[PDB]
């Protein structure tokens, strides 16, 4: 039971090209599949970039992002979503 | 002056009392509650204002020394009076 | 006759305070503010460590304010950061930091208040 | 490279040209004495104080003024110097009163310490003084005006940051003196600066009168919580108790200045306050109880809920470690409606993408943008250091401003178009007079304030805004490091709920109703029992009584800013801390311990001890919150845009007022402003 | 002038001959020799020169600093070696008195030198029990000023002035015992330094 | 880095230096219950030195464990000469005074003890 | 006095008092400053 | 002489006090002057050092003549603004008297 | 100004304690032989440097000129 997907991220770094590469290519088209879903962006500087997907009674998920290319944090991104 | 609470207790010249419901009123019991009864806030009233036929008073208190530093006062205000921030004396211009 | 030892420095064993006070603190080193009320500036040339405030009650005698915490009004002098981040670590104690907030430089013209053009003219000499 | 080498005392500095004497001291170290100067105003030579010794010349200049030449060897410590510098104390003690004793402004005083370094040790003046009419010019502001040195601070101040031009001199010679004409009185919301500026105690405050003296005071440094900007303030306290409050230098965001209501809304904190855990009674009145009783019938109750029966509201002045807790317990039980008590859309992108509900021009790049657009706000009255910045433009590099809403009294003057939105849609189409401006104009800027989205036409003008500010950014070209959308909160706790993930707004607690709220600083009075069923088990927990706690069934006491270390955000997403000065009265605690504590109690114990974890656990929940003084660049404005462009909502005719229209509603906006008994005397005053 | 002090420049001028003296002949074991505006002379030096320094001055013939008018130490937290030491030392022959300096800091002892003046054994266990310095081959080195189970060296910069601990009877034991401190008047800290520059000589650069 | 060492080359030889020390102390332990009539036991003592030795056990510095050495000397020299007393000795256990209790809740209810 | 009398001024004691150390007119101390914080007190009526 | 007090709460005394004896507390009063709501002396922390009456500028607190003034209690000593008063009162005829004679020396 | 007056200094011959008792009892005699000499030798004039930066001034300067004041104020706060 998914409550709230948070990725943070980071800027001019290459672990969080391929999360920038996503974001512009596949998150306006998410929302609007899932409009109601709480997809919480939150870049800063010097970040390892997670994905922490948060479930329904307290608990949740985290994935390193680091090194990852675009198309590989879409399938993270399904995988958890799914 | 010194007029009592409720309680029975003498208030001071600012306003201290232990409220009724206060414990620390033990310390007085067998025994009394210090207080002052010459208020300076109606002494200082009893007394009149001075009158001056200039515009600007110098006050010392009395003695040159024995009083406190010379302050000087401005009398243009006929509204009220020009009050000394040390001894409390007014002056007026006439 | 010399020894390697490369590990973190510590004396807090020879310090003699307890543990109370060298672990549940926290202490704060920065450069005071400069008082709005006055324009000097030898105050904000040396960094300082003070420690976290506690409770500070009142007196039921007298009213006075009473502590328990005997590291209120200490307060040390450093003429850089990292002797004051050395010092924190030797002892223990978990410590924030505050960089030294530096005044801009700024552009003025006393010229610039009788333009014949601008707005910085000024309507009172 | 346009540099110039100039000698102080013999060394050699690298200076700009047009820059001055006293600047080239600074950039050494050595610091010129002082009374007419200072960095933030204009300049004058009145005080003669700075008066120094050029090698190779009879007369002594005026380092506030005279700009450096090249070649030029300045002396500083010299027997010129000091002897110009002993003579213009003789001089400015001369028909001083006697009043260092009685001045607040006396462990304090420039003119002391300056009379005791650069002045002489006696007097030969055995002559008569002079004395002065007091005027009266506020409930705020004390004016005993035989002790000004007409140094002109205050009126230049007024004429430019505060843009009232109502003080000035009257007169001529020794009989000269300072103030208005006639009874006016000083009540801006910038009043109350004077008296930090003025090197003496001629204007001092009248609430702080008497009770303390500089070397008692310990000093803070810590925060306002007031507005949304994050005013870095210091306060003073002596034996455990708030004396005043003090600005305190970041040149970022307030550069010396503080509010009006900030520095005299100390006393709020000092009534009506909440001291110990209450309960409602059987004869349904409040009655005092302990932490246990408390905690416990409020996790009896948890435990008989979950799910959307379960809320959280919160208002203005709460910590983001409250809030993170709260969340980390209601996630728990299941029950994500945390709502606050402040709006912000929650349709398109919403609370998704932080380059929205902020502003993304820092506070700063006022000074550098050319056009401004202010949309239904009266910045003079909330944030007014913004208005400040953006005066100081609108003085300095010649800016540009307009704004769409209702007639306002700015402190400057600004160009009008109407108080309806649809200008909004008129510009973006090109039917206005102001695409002219906006085509010409590089760097515009284009601000929004939660005021008119607190309205139900909220997101609509929103959404016309954000299409606006791409019609402009693709007719005057701008970089994508420049930001030209900006949005404004009045609230202090907003940013940090929204970047914690709450959902900004009521909506749902009237969607859902609740069977168990947790209200926590919401003394605002949206949300009423009649709005609830009959049997809503509220827990208010707050600093104050004034709308929400009468109304309630447990009370716990917390603590307020002064008595906390807790993590605050400005509309800039600029993290800051407060730090603790004064303990909370009797059994007052903390937010985050008091909800730690209810878990443990429940038994859904949070792995939260200590303030450092909390701070870990912000982290995690969002990075930002932890690199403090420090802003994040945001680059996703235009997926934003590209989503809110599908959001069908027509906006409506009424036009959009601000609710503070005059300085009669900037006092008392909140709790401690209500309890301040100055606040009031401000009012009455104005009135 | 009536106000100010005056000033002799002879004995100036023989100090600073003094120091170039002691410093050719140690130019091991010698650093920062410093003649001050009243007249004293300061040798600063390592923490292997006390001996070698100390036996020099008494017994050289030009020398002959027999007394030891003080032992003292000085708590500068802002520096690695934290703890100066200073030897104030005095001449009979001649009239005169000198100052030698090292440093030393916490786990970085000092060599004694009691074989050169014996009236250092107790100022050397009073540096040890107030500012946590020990010292080598010192006979007795214990608690002289201190109660007998202080845990603490007060002198210190960070140490706090009233203390950690308090003392008083209970009856129930029968003893004096020791507790946290909880006092009925929280000593005041005063913040004096003006804000304003009282001596430019000393200005230093930013 | 490098360092100029005290009393001690490594870890070894300062911990048979503080097994010496503790051998001096266990020992000595009964002589001064009996000495000054104290009222505990010596396994009470015993237990005592062991938790004022491990105490200080994290430590890894030569130095500061040679320092801590002799502090326990003049201890223990302080002791086995009777310069302390019952009080000194005593001022051990803490027999006057209830510890801060290691529980959020017991901390929170009463005061502000982070 | 007989020859060099003091000044003859109010709010000067006509009576002396003696120590009273122990005596019930003794002199206890206490505060002279009122109270500070003020507390929050709800109606007598609910809801 | 008018019955008015003199300490105008300048807090110097407060200031100098070596053994921090001095607690002051002042406010406006109703009359709008500067006058102390509270002004306690510890005398088992004075050391009876004059510094307090060398600082007065308007000669209010005086280390009077009296040394008779011992107690049983260690609470009789912790005086007060009543108690100072009080003793003004009760002291004036005297230390007018002496303050006349010494205070050309100071 | 002990290099304007003259006394004795004496010295013993055993450093025993009855050397040391003689010397104490004719160093209160030679302070008598210097109490005569500075009595006569009183000067008039200031008692403290006239420097009002290190010693207060009097009162009555204390309480009719400003420099005087302030520097009483900075000196004993
Ligand atoms: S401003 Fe006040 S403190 Fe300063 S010299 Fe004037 S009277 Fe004294
Ligand atoms: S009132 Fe104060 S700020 Fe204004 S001119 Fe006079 S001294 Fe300057
Ligand atoms: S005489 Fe007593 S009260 Fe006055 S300053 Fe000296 S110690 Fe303080
Ligand atoms: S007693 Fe004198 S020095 Fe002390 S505060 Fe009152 S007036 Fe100032
Ligand atoms: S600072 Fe230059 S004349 Fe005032
Ligand atoms: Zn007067």
């Amino acid at each position: 039971g998914l409550r709230e997907i948070r990725v943070h991220l980071c800027q001019r770094s290459p672990g969080s090209q391929g999360v920038r590469d996503f974001i512009v290519q596949r998150y306006v088209e998410l929302k609007k599949a899932h409009p109601n879903l709480p997809i919480l962006i939150r870049e800063c500087s010097e970040v390892q970039p997670k994905l922490w997907a948060r479930y329904a009674f307290g608990q949740e998920k985290t994935v390193s992002l680091n090194n990852l290319s675009a198309d590989e944090v879409t399938r993270a991104m399904q995988n958890v979503l799914s | 002056g010194v007029q009592v609470s409720p309680s029975g207790e003498k208030i001071t010249h600012t306003g201290q009392v232990y409220d009724e419901k206060d414990y620390r009123r033990v310390r007085f019991v067998d025994r009394q509650k210090e207080v002052n009864e010459n208020f300076a806030i109606d002494l200082i009233a009893q007394q009149p204002v001075n009158e001056v036929e200039h515009r600007i008073i110098a006050c010392d208190g009395g003695g040159g020394a024995l009083g406190h530093p010379k302050v000087y006062i401005n009398l243009d205000k006929e509204t009220k009076t020009g009050t000394c921030g040390y001894c409390g004396l007014q002056f007026k211009q006439h | 006759q010399l020894i390697t030892v490369d590990e973190k420095l510590d004396i807090t064993t020879l310090t003699g305070v307890p543990e109370e006070h060298i672990k549940t603190r926290k202490v704060r080193i920065f450069v005071p503010a400069r008082n709005n009320m006055q324009s000097g500036v030898n105050n904000t040339k040396k960094w300082k460590m003070e420690f976290d405030t506690r409770e500070r009650w009142e007196n039921p005698l007298m009213g006075w304010a009473s502590t328990a915490d005997p590291l209120s009004n200490m307060v040390l002098t450093f003429s850089a950061k990292e002797d004051a981040i050395a010092f924190a670590e030797k002892n223990g104690w978990s410590y924030d930091v505050e960089e030294k907030k530096v005044p801009k430089p700024k552009s003025k013209s006393y010229g610039a208040n009788f333009s014949w053009n601008k707005r910085t003219r000024v309507s009172t000499k | 490279s346009n540099l110039i080498e100039v000698f102080v005392d013999g060394q050699s500095v690298m200076v700009e040209p047009g820059t001055t004497v006293l600047q080239a001291c600074e950039k050494v170290g050595m610091q010129i004495p002082r009374f007419c100067y200072h960095e933030r105003l204009s300049v004058a030579g009145n005080c003669r104080m700075c008066l120094v010794e050029i090698e190779k010349a009879p007369k002594v200049v005026a380092a506030c003024a005279m700009p450096v030449m090249k070649g030029w060897n300045i002396l500083t410590n010299s027997e010129k110097s000091k002897k110009a510098r002993e003579g213009v104390m003789e001089f400015l003690l001369a028909n001083h009163p006697l009043d260092c004793p009685i001045c607040d402004q006396g462990g304090e005083c420039d003119l002391q310490d300056q009379s005791m370094m650069f002045g002489s040790d006696r007097s030969r003046f055995l002559e008569g003084k002079r004395a002065v009419e007091d005027k009266n010019i506020g409930p705020l502001v004390k004016t005993i005006m035989t002790r000004c040195i007409q140094c002109t601070r205050c009126i230049r101040f007024a004429s430019e940051i505060a843009g009232v031009d109502d003080l000035g001199t009257t007169g001529r010679g020794n009989d000269m003196q300072v103030g208005t004409y006639i009874e006016k009185m000083f009540m801006s919301e910038l009043s109350g600066n004077v008296i930090d500026i003025c090197p003496v105690g001629a204007l001092t405050s009248k609430p702080y009168a008497f009770t303390a003296r500089p070397w008692e005071t310990r000093k803070t440094e810590s925060i306002d919580v007031m507005d949304a900007v994050g005013s870095n303030i210091v306060v003073s306290t002596r034996t455990g108790e708030v004396m005043r409050i003090l600005p305190r230098m970041h040149e970022d965001i307030n550069e010396e200045w503080i509010s009006d209501k900030t520095r005299f809304a100390y006393d709020g904190l000092k009534r009506q306050r909440l001291t110990e855990p209450m309960v409602r009674n059987e004869k349904g009145l409040l009655t005092y109880t302990s932490w246990e009783d408390a905690l416990s019938r409020v996790a009896g109750m948890l435990q008989n809920f979950e799910g959307n029966a379960v809320a959280a509201i919160a208002g203005g002045l709460v910590d983001a470690e409250a809030l993170v807790a709260l969340k980390d317990l209601l996630n728990k039980v299941d029950s994500d409606n945390l709502c606050t008590e402040e709006i912000f859309p929650t349709e398109g992108a919403g609370t998704d993408l932080r380059s929205n509900y902020l502003l993304n021009t820092t506070i700063a790049g006022v000074e550098e943008a050319d056009v401004v657009l202010l949309v239904g706000t009266n910045p003079r009255f909330e944030a007014p250091l913004f208005n400040a910045r953006i005066r100081k433009s609108w003085l300095h590099n010649d800016l540009k401003v307009a704004l769409i809403g209702s007639p306002v009294d700015l402190t400057y003057r600004y160009d009008h178009l109407g108080d309806s939105p649809k200008i909004l849609q008129d510009i973006a189409s090109g039917r206005h007079s102001f695409c002219e401006v906006l085509k010409d104009a590089k760097k515009p800027m284009v601000v929004l304030g939660s005021s008119a989205l607190q309205r139900d036409d909220g997101a609509a003008i929103l959404v016309a805004v954000s299409n606006m500010v791409q019609k402009i950014r693709v007719t005057t070209g701008v970089a994508a490091e420049w930001k030209v959308m900006n949005i404004l909160h009045r609230i202090a706790s907003q940013v940090a709920a929204l970047d914690l993930g709450y959902k900004p707004g009521v909506e749902a607690i009237r969607k859902n109703p609740p069977k168990m709220l947790f209200l926590l600083g919401a003394d605002g009075g949206c949300i009423t029992r009649q709005d609830l069923p009959k049997d809503c088990f509220i827990v208010y927990q707050g600093h104050h009584g004034d709308v929400g706690a009468p109304m309630a069934d447990v009370i716990l006491p917390g603590a307020a800013y002064t008595e906390k270390s807790a993590t605050y955000v400005n509309t800039e997403g600029r993290a800051q801390q407060t730090k603790v000065a004064v303990t909370p009265p009797g059994l007052a605690r903390e937010d985050w311990k008091i909800i730690r504590a209810l878990s443990e109690i429940a038994g859904i114990t949070l792995p939260y001890d200590t303030l450092d974890q909390v701070r870990n656990r912000l982290e995690e929940v969002s990075p930002n919150l932890v690199r403090y003084d420090d802003i994040e660049e945001t680059n996703y404005f235009q997926q934003a845009s590209e989503l809110a462009k599908l959001v069908n909502q027509e906006v409506l005719a009424d036009p959009l007022v601000p609710p503070q229209l005059t300085i009669k509603d900037f006092y008392m906006t909140d709790s401690i402003s209500r309890a301040s008994q100055t606040m009031a005397k401000c009012v009455k005053a104005v009135t | 002038r009536p106000t100010v002090r005056p000033r002799s420049d002879v004995t100036h001028k023989q100090l600073s001959a003094f120091g170039e003296y002691v410093a050719e002949i140690l130019p091991k074991y010698v650093q920062q020799v410093q003649v001050s505006c009243l007249d004293e002379l300061e040798i600063c030096i390592h923490p292997d020169g006390v001996i070698p320094t100390l036996t020099f001055l008494r017994d050289h013939t030009n020398a002959q600093f027999k007394s030891l008018a003080d032992l003292t130490a000085v708590d500068v937290p802002t520096r690695q070696n934290r703890f100066e030491i200073v030897y104030n030392l005095l001449s009979l022959r001649f009239n005169s008195r000198i100052r030698v300096k090292t440093y030393a800091d916490e786990l970085t002892p000092i060599d004694s030198i009691v074989s050169v003046h014996i009236a250092a054994n107790w100022y050397e266990r009073e540096v040890w029990d107030m500012f946590g310095v020990f010292f080598f081959n010192h006979p007795d080195l214990r608690r002289i000023l201190t109660d007998y189970g202080f845990e603490g060296h007060p002198f210190r910069k960070d140490f706090p002035l009233t203390g950690y601990v308090e003392l008083r009877y209970d009856d129930e034991v029968k003893r004096v015992v020791a507790e946290p401190v909880e006092l009925a008047q929280e000593f005041r800290k005063f913040d004096l330094n003006s804000p304003w520059e009282a001596f430019p000589a000393y200005r230093q650069p930013p | 880095t490098s360092v100029k060492p005290i009393f001690s080359r490594d870890l070894n030889e300062a911990k048979r230096r503080v097994r010496e020390l503790y051998r001096a102390w266990y020992r000595e332990v009964p002589n001064t219950v009996h000495l000054m009539q104290l009222d505990i036991t010596v396994k009470q003592g015993r237990d005592k030195v062991r938790e004022m030795f491990m105490k200080n056990a994290h430590v890894t510095d030569p130095r500061v464990v040679d320092l801590l050495v002799i502090k326990g000397k003049m201890e223990l020299q302080e002791t086995i000469k009777v310069w302390k007393q019952r009080t000194h000795v005593m001022r051990f256990f803490h027999e006057t005074e209830t510890p801060r209790p290691k529980d959020f809740l017991s901390k929170f209810y009463m005061g502000h003890d982070p | 006095p007989t020859t060099n009398p003091p000044t003859a001024r109010k709010f000067i004691w006509t009576n002396h008092k003696f120590n009273v150390s122990a005596t019930p007119e003794q002199y206890v101390p206490y505060s002279t400053t009122r109270k500070k914080i003020h507390e929050w007190v709800p109606p007598s009526t609910p809801y | 002489p008018s019955g008015e007090e003199r300490c105008i709460a300048c807090k110097l005394c407060e200031a100098i006090c070596p053994a921090q004896a001095i607690t002051i507390e002042a406010e406006p009063r109703a009359d709008g002057s500067r006058r102390t709501t509270r002004y306690d002396i510890d005398m088992t922390k004075c050391i009876y050092c004059g510094f307090c009456q060398e600082a007065c500028p308007v000669d209010a607190i005086v280390e009077g003549p009296n040394f008779e003034f011992s107690t049983e209690t260690h609470e009789e000593l912790l005086y007060n603004k009543e108690k100072l008063l009080n003793n003004g009162d009760k002291w004036e005829a005297e230390i007018a008297a002496n303050i006349q004679a010494d205070y050309l020396y100071r | 100004v002990y290099d304007q007056v003259e006394f004795d200094v004496p010295i013993g011959s055993r450093g025993d304690c009855y050397d040391r008792y003689l010397c104490r009892v004719e160093e209160m005699r030679q302070s008598l032989r210097i109490i005569e000499q500075c009595l006569n030798k009183m000067p008039p004039g200031e008692i403290k440097v006239d420097d009002a930066k290190v010693s207060p001034p009097k009162r009555a300067e204390m309480k009719t000129s400003m420099e005087s004041l302030i520097h009483h104020f900075k000196l004993y706060t």
